[PDB]
């Protein structure tokens, strides 16, 4: 499946994951796309920030769902 | 669109391939027996 990861600047990324990855895999996916460290990575879902160690389907997200990163830098 | 952590009061959403636990849930049940 896929998602949307979007910045607040407004750049919209687009994420194939599985509803077990894990935030730290999605994280990594991040990192690749858009060279960001995960430490500086905070994912955040309907409101919710995203804890290290659970899974996507954790949270229920699913296809075509949206998180927006925000950044500790 | 599934369903609850069969575990208490849990606060995610469990899968059944876990057996219907959240991730974590699911691995302290399998450490248990
Ligand atoms: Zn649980």
């Amino acid at each position: 499946m896929q998602i949307f990861v979007k910045t607040l600047t407004g750049k919209t990324i687009t994420l194939e994951v599985e509803p077990s990855d894990t935030i730290e895999n999605v994280k990594a996916k991040i990192q690749d796309k858009e060279g960001i460290p995960p430490d500086q990575q905070r994912l955040i879902f309907a409101g919710k920030q995203l804890e290290d160690g659970r899974t996507l389907s954790d949270y229920n997200i699913q296809k075509e769902s949206t998180l927006h990163l925000v950044l500790r830098l | 669109g599934t369903s609850k952590c069969r575990k208490a009061g849990c606060v995610y959403f469990g899968t059944p391939e876990n057996k219907g636990f959240c991730t974590l849930c699911f691995i302290e049940y399998r450490e248990n027996k």
